[PDB]
């Protein structure tokens, strides 16, 4: 996936 | 003795430590296992080659990465379009840690950029013309922190700072990440992080938000995103940093917590996982290990009698011989896990996580503990804002000295 | 129209019905930090982006922009807001929007952005006919998705969806015992339903958990789950509980039933059970074999679990230093 904090 | 083996992962009696699936296979033991084998073949490396394990941090190497994406980034980084304070944060604290100089011509061009990104109505966005946001809100406040110029502190505008957090209180205490936009502990946290630096902090401005973070803690001891969900260590951290802050930690169950977190470092790998069942990742060696010197400052508060004076409630060494042999990239920067490409959210989660496992310290008492060549030390970082002590002591005092917007 | 992966996908600038329209460059300042070498397909739609964002124009055009810059960068929350404006000032069809928002949740499923619209979509219409098949649908290829659960509670708290929830819990508990979302989601139902304090539920609640751990004794969710609904009114409160864990240790031991077992023990000696001293040496037996051989990479909070007791429980603990 990509970033998964925001 | 001769026969000794330094590194607790690479001992005998660590293969014990492998996981026992009960003969129950399922997707979970499954894939716990693939991470597993994939990482005792890291451990094993050296012995197979015949060499002794020399657990060097590649300083020079990270550097290079670092400063260059300071300047620039590949399109890999599109999906990071509307988060750039957090690449500038990411990049500075980073930097920090490795104890680099911040030359004043990057400080300045960082501060200006970040003044591009500022909103007319207070607050951040993630990049310029972009809509104020809670999340690089906390990214630029700490990016400008970290610089610690009065340019630095200068660009930020505090009263249109403290109208944009009041804009997004909800009534039940909770925070939305930006107008029209979600709900979860994150908000709470950043809102915080800004509102306690910037010394914006009303009376009234968290009313509730202790509460509401509370409602967050679960059965499992953790706590989630939102009242009802899952126990996980990003949310933990951002809930008991923003009780931590608003010196509500009392209000949490602080046993429970501390049981919860201790059981989600791996046992075989060493590093942390986000929540139960699920797989170990670097980035956790923050997120997770950094609720240990909270937890340990909220437990001594109250008096702890029990609390130890020279480590944290987690297996330092295990974790510093995590990132230091599955998550550095050998071309520079720090990743997930081995077999995860690099990326600066990572190295700088990893070096945070590091530079945690390294010191304790309990007001006078101080106590280091460097696995490795001695140059693998770090410059420490700040449980709750994860900047430099020395970085929010000065921030904090230099904002001390305006009065709060509206007095 | 045309998608942003068409072989015959053309660039914004080279579209006549775009002419009238100035691209607005990106204002990154005259020496940028953290700069994004933007491929020529994004900083093209950006840029067309920043111009229609810039002079608020609510048309079709501008609305079908958005998609593509969307499909570049779902995390660009700007243009979801934009996009949310647009669909109310030109009256869009919301059912056709969900039609949208379920393709792009499917392809990107871990992004903050598209659940949060798919919510704002469903209070919009008050409809959550599609809501809990369609995450069901994405549980399927991620069973652990945090954002699925997350709007799951959501759909089913705000619309009383609860009829089926323990039925789904139950049929994922069978696929992974593990499931450590599914474990919290069954005590997320349980508390909102019947609650825990009817004796009956509790009871087969620990029957059901005490029997998966008897299953697959190395499954930690269930161990904490049995822990977490017992652990509020208090572990000693249930006698028989420490008898019949004692009994799975031959073929059934784990650092997780040794470390219950110091659990019960801490909880005894705070509600003063009977043979104080009988019970804390047991528990910092435990707690020594934890931290020296069955769970070492805790040792820190095992040790420190041990002086806990030993400081508060000891014979000692009560007496006067003149003593
Ligand atoms: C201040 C701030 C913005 C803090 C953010 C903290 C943080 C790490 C949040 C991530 C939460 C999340 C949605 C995890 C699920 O991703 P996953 O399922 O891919 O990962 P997992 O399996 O490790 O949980
Ligand atoms: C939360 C932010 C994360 C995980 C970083 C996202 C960025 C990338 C993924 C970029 C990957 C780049 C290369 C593989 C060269
Ligand atoms: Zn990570």
């Amino acid at each position: 996936t990509k970033c998964v904090i925001m | 003795p001769v026969w000794s083996e330094p590194l607790y992962s690479l001992r005998p009696e660590h293969a014990r430590e492998r996981l026992q699936d009960d003969s129950v296979e399922t997707v979970t033991s499954i894939e716990q296992a693939k991470v597993e084998e994939k990482i005792q073949e890291v451990f094993s490396s050296y012995k197979f080659n015949h060499l002794v394990p020399r657990l060097v941090l590649q300083r020079e190497k990270h550097f290079h990465y670092l400063k260059r994406g300071l300047r620039q980034l590949t399109d890999a980084y599109e999906c990071l379009d509307a988060s750039r304070p957090w690449l500038c944060y990411w990049i500075l604290h980073s930097l920090e840690l490795l104890d680099e100089p911040i030359p004043q011509i990057v400080a300045t061009d960082v501060c200006q950029f970040l003044e591009l990104c500022q909103s007319p109505d207070g607050g951040f966005g993630g990049g310029p013309g972009q809509y104020p946001h809670l999340a690089p809100t906390y990214a630029a406040v700490n990016a400008l922190c970290i610089i610690g110029t009065e340019e630095a502190y200068n660009v930020i505008n505090r009263e249109k700072l403290l109208q944009y957090l009041y804009s997004l209180k909800q009534p039940d205490g909770s925070f939305l990440m930006h107008v029209g936009g979600e709900v979860d502990v994150r908000s709470a946290y950043c809102a915080a992080s800004v509102a306690s630096l910037t010394n914006i902090i009303t009376p009234d401005l968290f009313e509730g938000t202790a509460e509401w973070i509370a409602r967050c803690q679960n059965w499992e001891g953790g706590i989630g995103g939102v009242p009802g969900m899952e126990a996980h260590g990003g949310y933990t951290f951002c809930g008991l940093a923003a009780l931590v802050i608003l010196k509500k930690e009392r209000s949490l169950n602080l046993k429970s917590l501390l049981q919860w977190v201790t059981s989600r470092q791996m046992r075989f790998e060493g590093g942390f996982q986000g929540r139960c069942n699920k797989l170990v990742d670097g980035c956790y060696s923050f997120w997770q290990a950094g609720l240990l010197p909270l937890l340990h400052r909220a437990l001594h508060a109250q008096g702890d009698p029990a609390l130890s004076m020279s480590h944290w409630m987690f297996h330092q060494q295990a974790l510093q011989e995590y990132i230091l042999m599955c998550c550095q990239c050998p071309a520079g920067g720090l990743l997930d896990k081995p077999g995860k490409s690099r990326d600066f959210y990572h190295t700088c989660y990893c070096l945070s996580g590091l530079s945690i496992a390294q010191h304790f310290g309990s007001g006078a008492m101080l106590h280091d503990v460097v696995m490795g060549v001695p140059e693998n030390v770090l410059q420490p970082t700040h449980p709750v804002y994860n900047i430099g002590p020395d970085k929010v002591i000065q921030a904090t005092t230099h904002f001390l000295q305006k009065p709060v917007p509206g007095f | 129209f045309l998608s942003l992966d068409s072989p015959t996908y053309v660039l914004y600038r080279d579209r006549a019905e775009w002419a009238d329209i100035d691209p607005v460059p990106q204002n990154d300042g005259p020496s940028p930090v953290v700069q994004i070498i933007y491929s020529e397909k994004f900083r093209d739609v950006y840029d067309y982006f920043r111009a229609v964002l810039q002079r608020d124009e609510r048309s079709e055009r501008a609305f079908k922009l958005t998609r593509d810059a969307i499909e570049l960068n779902a995390a660009n929350y700007t243009v979801w807001h934009f996009r949310r404006v647009l669909l109310r000032s030109l009256q869009k069809d919301l059912q056709e929007e969900m039609n949208y928002i379920i393709a792009i949740i499917e392809e990107q499923p871990k992004n903050y952005q598209v659940w949060h619209h798919r919510r704002v979509l469903v209070e919009w219409l008050k409809d959550p006919s599609q809501e809990l098949e369609f995450i069901a649908d994405i549980l399927n290829q991620d069973a652990k998705n945090y954002h699925a659960w997350q709007h799951r509670q959501w759909v089913i708290q705000e619309f009383r969806l609860w009829d089926n929830e323990l039925q789904y819990v139950d049929q994922l508990l069978k696929e992974d015992v593990r499931n450590n979302s599914v474990w919290n989601q069954r005590h997320f139902v349980i508390s909102n339903t019947t609650g825990y304090s009817d004796r009956a539920v509790l009871e087969r609640e620990v029957q059901y958990t005490l029997e998966m751990i008897k299953l697959v004794p190395h499954n930690e969710s269930a161990w904490n789950y049995l822990k977490g609904i017992l652990q509020d009114r208090g572990l000693s409160r249930y006698p028989n509980l420490l008898n019949q864990l004692l009994d799975l240790q031959p073929s059934h031991s784990s650092p997780y039933l040794i470390a219950f077992l110091v659990d019960i023990y801490e909880d005894m000696l705070e509600n003063q059970c009977d043979n104080k001293e009988d019970i804390l040496n047991k528990a910092l037996e435990l707690c020594e074999i934890l931290a020296k051989e069955k769970d070492t990479i805790r040792k820190e909070y095992w040790r420190y679990i041990g002086r806990s007791l030993q400081s508060k429980h000891s014979r000692e603990s009560d007496i006067p230093a003149s003593v």
